[PDB]
RNA sequence: GGAGGUCAACAUCAAGAACUGUGGGCCUUUGCCUAUAGAACUUAUAACGAACAUGGUUCUUGCCUUUUACCAGAAC
RNA sequence: GUAUGUAUUUAUUUU
């Protein structure tokens, strides 16, 4: 891991969820874990069906 | 301009999982659509699920989710 | 006549804009969420009424 | 923080008992309308909806009325609350603000979301929707915002 | 019926069709700009 | 097992109540000083 | 408009505020 | 002009000296035979391209490929590179003549054309740009931005 | 006026009551992307509705009338609409004056607010088509009476003219005994497509007769739209239709073109 | 006005051991010479992360019916 | 031992 670095992407600035969070589609809110856990499978689930 | 975000009830998701769980609508049709879209972006919300960890010593964790 | 300076310094020109506008297009269809770093009022209509 | 009890979190403040039954009466009812009751029809989800955010609102107007209008409780209490998530700190931030004393929600302000523009119909007073009403002649058309479901949200209306 | 060919696919008819979107793999991008000599 | 679709997380689990974790004696004369706070969900988000 | 024609005005929507429906 | 580059029908690439006459280097990498080469003047490139439906740009610096660029329906038979505005043109038995950027290697412009194979494109800096001709037996001269055969 | 025009409109069915979604069992198993059954043939699914319109029962005043909408309530136009007076789309017979407004817009889209296609559809199916005007029903599948047979296909005729005669205004009825269908042509596109969406799949006489008990399950009426009609006759009376018609808007084009000169 | 924000936008972060502004002289703007002011962040067992992955082309191998998927080294 | 292919019209389109 030490003798092939790659020292990364700048510009790399625009994180997904920046980019991702700004549109009127997604709203915030907080959560205990294991229901985040549980809710994605639900998802994950509905998904691949 | 740019207010920050608004955070929302935690409800407001338990009732939108807990109703979107049982599709066989005409109304759905468009969110059916946007499962698919979200099948490309689920494999990062794992790793931002699954770095947040309790912990052994954490009984009960709480986390800022940011739901579609 | 060999096609001078003050010419191709033209044709140039309104290729190579041209060119530009085409690649930013073909980049900004697709889905490389990544591929976005690498690149109006417009109607009157009818008379504008 | 955390909704739940637990062990990190710190026990009750004192007069939590003499408000505890009117949170209460809110919180089953939470656990109420969360219940999945199918309909086929969009108008209606969307009204599921509009309860969940109902009463949250009104919880936050009741701890809130306590602590600044009357001052009910002792700012230990209200911190504890706060804490604990039962009201938003933000929308309470609100209504200390001039204006939106009766404010709906955290969506109702928004400048970035909406298409163009601005703030849902939400916001604007009567007073004026029925000054379009008189001129055009349509009445006023408009009953529920669609994140909420304010009529008259202006603090005058 | 094989046959031995007498032609190629003109890439006008290729050129009229709609796109697609699939996105390959060797497009990523890199050697992202190019060198010049002196 | 597989015929088991998990239940959800307003009903079940949120009655429960947690069960305790680790932790560790520790003590009041060695660890004085750390014995408050360390093992907060994330240590302090405020000390001053 | 006036402050008492608001006032009075507003009671009539059927529920306090503000989901109170006008009408 | 110390050098050759000499395409061949074994695939290789050798690398001739022309004031000497030995031979400097190979530059091998083809599949199928190489029909064609160019060289750029501003880059320090080596633009080859053989019969398997393959530009492959090359850079000499360190003697290595680097962009292949890719699109043609089948073999192309000749490259050349606009000289003042770094693109490619190819073409070949297609009978399209490709306008390739060169950076992004996106075929931006397809320059459509003759009833035949084509057997040799021209760039010219100024108007008509590019000129090419056709085993149909005509010339065409083509205005690229316009789009077509002007 | 009294009848639509003056007491707000009336729910029909009560959201509880509203029909069960996931159509029921040609096959095993139930995909979830179409809604649908999966694998396995049996004879293709259709039923009388349950339900029908009651015109001037429940029609009446609603919601976007306060508010000025245009389109027509389809699932009044199937006395189906469980949201009452709160109803955007409008619940009731088509009026004249109503297609006094829509009529701007009819060319390309119905009165229940969908967009005409173009081509019609293999069989004639449900939805208009732009390229064209008809007001003209074919109707079969008539054993949407059962198959108790009225003494007289004047039976069906009085039936027929009965329902379809209460939506509005009509040209004619013309059943055909030969072949089971009715040809029936009315004023309005607007009245015309109303009626059919409202007229699909039904049964028939009185609040009861016969087997009216059992009238549920029959298969109901298909109500499709119509070809051309090979006679002379009525043919030579379409292009004087058409004719007398651009007689008339000659005059626009003088007088707008006139005016402009 | 102060404190904060698991808030946003916009700049900048691998190089002559390296940045920028300005005064003056010369050539004719670049550029060279001289004087002067200011330099956050990151660098010497060299670097934004006392952390640690994946992909593409190109060669060398290793499994070895062929391809995805691969074995382990290098360059880009 | 099989891939592969073909047809599967029930509900009357005006004389
Ligand atoms: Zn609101
Ligand atoms: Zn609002
Ligand atoms: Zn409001
Ligand atoms: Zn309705």
């Amino acid at each position: 891991n030490e003798l092939h670095p790659t020292l990364p992407t700048n510009h790399n600035k625009t994180k997904l969820l920046k980019s991702l969070k700004n549109t009127k589609y997604f709203q915030q809110t907080t959560i205990d874990w294991v229901e985040a856990g549980l809710q994605l499978c639900r998802q994950g689930h509905n998904m691949l069906n | 301009l740019y207010t920050p975000k608004a955070e929302m009830p935690p409800e407001h998701l338990r009732k939108i999982i807990n109703t979107h769980s049982d599709m066989a609508s005409k109304m759905y049709n468009t969110d059916k659509k946007a499962f698919l879209g979200a099948l490309k972006y689920l494999p990062h919300a794992i790793l931002k699920l699954l770095e947040n960890m309790p912990h052994p010593w954490e009984q009960a964790k709480e986390v800022k989710v940011l739901y579609h | 006549p060999l096609p001078t300076k003050a010419e191709i310094q033209e044709c140039t020109a309104r290729t190579k804009s041209y060119i530009q506008r085409l690649v930013n297009a073909k980049l900004a269809n697709s889905n490389n969420r990544a591929s976005s770093r690498y690149v109006a009022p417009a109607n009157l209509l009818l008379n504008n009424s | 923080m955390p909704r739940i009890k637990t062990r990190r979190s710190k026990p009750a403040p004192d007069g939590f008992e003499k408000i505890k039954p009117t949170l209460t009466d809110f919180e089953i009812q939470l656990r109420d309308a969360q219940k999945d009751k199918s309909s086929k029809l969009a108008a209606k989800s969307n009204e599921q909806l509009w309860e969940i955010m109902q009463l949250h609102h009104q919880r936050s107007r009741y701890i809130y009325t306590l602590y600044y209008k009357r001052k009910a409780i002792s700012k230990d209490l209200y911190d504890w609350l706060i804490k604990e998530k039962y009201a938003d700190k933000l929308l309470i931030a609100k209504w200390r603000k001039t204006g939106y004393e009766k404010l709906c929600c955290l969506r109702c302000i928004q400048k970035n979301e909406t298409n163009n523009g601005s703030t849902c119909i939400c916001r604007v007073p009567r007073a004026q929707l029925e000054e379009e009403a008189r001129k055009k002649g349509t009445q006023v058309s408009f009953h529920q915002c669609v994140h909420c479901g304010c009529r008259g949200c202006a603090s005058t209306d | 019926s094989h046959r031995p060919q007498l032609e190629a696919r003109s890439g006008a008819k290729a050129a009229a069709y709609t796109p697609t979107g699939i996105e390959h793999a060797r497009l990523l991008p890199g050697h992202t700009t190019l060198k010049y000599r002196k | 097992d597989d015929d088991e679709p998990p239940l959800s997380y307003e009903q079940h689990i949120e009655n429960i109540e947690p069960l305790d974790p680790i932790n560790l004696p520790l003590d009041s004369q060695d660890d004085e000083y750390v014995k408050d706070w360390l093992y907060d969900s994330r240590p302090l988000e405020e000390d001053s | 408009f006036t402050k008492s024609e608001l006032k009075r005005r507003r009671k009539t929507r059927k529920g306090d505020g503000p989901w109170g429906s006008w009408s | 002009n110390e050098w050759f580059i000499t395409g061949s029908n074994d695939t290789t690439m050798k690398v001739w000296d022309l004031a000497t006459g030995k031979l400097k280097t190979t530059l091998a990498g083809h599949v199928m035979t190489v029909r064609d080469v160019a060289v750029s003047d501003r880059h320090p490139y080596l633009f080859s391209v053989s019969e398997d439906k393959t530009v492959k740009c090359w850079d000499l610096e360190k003697n290595q490929i680097i962009r292949d660029y890719y699109g043609h329906l089948s073999g192309v038979r000749t490259v050349s590179i606009h000289p003042t505005l770094d693109l490619i043109a190819t073409a070949g038995r297609d009978s399209v003549i490709k306008l390739w950027d060169m950076r992004t290697r996106i075929p931006v412009i397809t320059l459509v054309g003759h009833k035949g194979p084509i057997n040799q494109v021209q760039c010219t800096p100024v108007d008509p740009q590019v000129v090419s001709s056709s085993t149909d037996a005509t010339v065409r001269l083509w205005d690229v931005v316009a789009g077509k055969t002007m | 006026m009294t009848s639509w025009r003056d007491k707000s409109a009336k729910v029909q069915v009560k959201e509880s009551e509203l029909p069960s979604s996931i159509p029921a069992q040609t096959g095993l198993t139930f995909n979830i992307w179409y809604n649908k059954w999966s694998q396995g043939f049996a004879g293709n699914t259709r039923f009388v509705s349950p339900f029908a319109l009651q015109p001037q029962l429940h029609s009446g005043k609603t919601r976007g009338d306060n508010d000025g909408q245009l389109f027509f309530c389809l699932f009044f136009a199937k006395g189906m609409c469980c949201l009452g007076p709160k109803c955007e789309y409008l619940h009731h017979i088509p009026d004249e004056e109503d297609i006094g407004k829509l009529a701007l817009r009819t060319e390309v889209l119905d009165c229940f607010g969908r967009e005409k296609f173009a081509d019609y559809r293999e069989d004639m199916g449900g939805i208009g088509s732009f390229r064209k005007k008809n007001k003209t029903l074919y109707v079969g599948g008539i054993d949407g009476a059962l198959n108790s047979k009225h003494l007289k296909p004047a039976q069906i005729e009085s039936r027929i003219r009965f329902v379809f005669s209460r939506l509005g205004d009509i040209d004619r009825i013309r059943y055909v005994e030969s072949k089971n269908c009715g040809f029936v042509k009315f004023k309005y596109q607007a009245n015309a497509e109303f009626a059919k969406e409202a007229m699909s799949n039904q049964t028939l006489l009185l609040p009861s007769d016969k087997e009216w008990d059992d009238r549920r399950e029959g298969t109901g009426l298909l109500v499709k739209w119509a070809n051309e009609d090979p006679d002379p006759a009525a043919q030579k009376r379409l292009q004087e239709e058409l004719k007398l018609e651009s007689l008339n808007m000659m005059v626009h084009l003088i007088n707008n073109n006139t005016n402009s000169a």
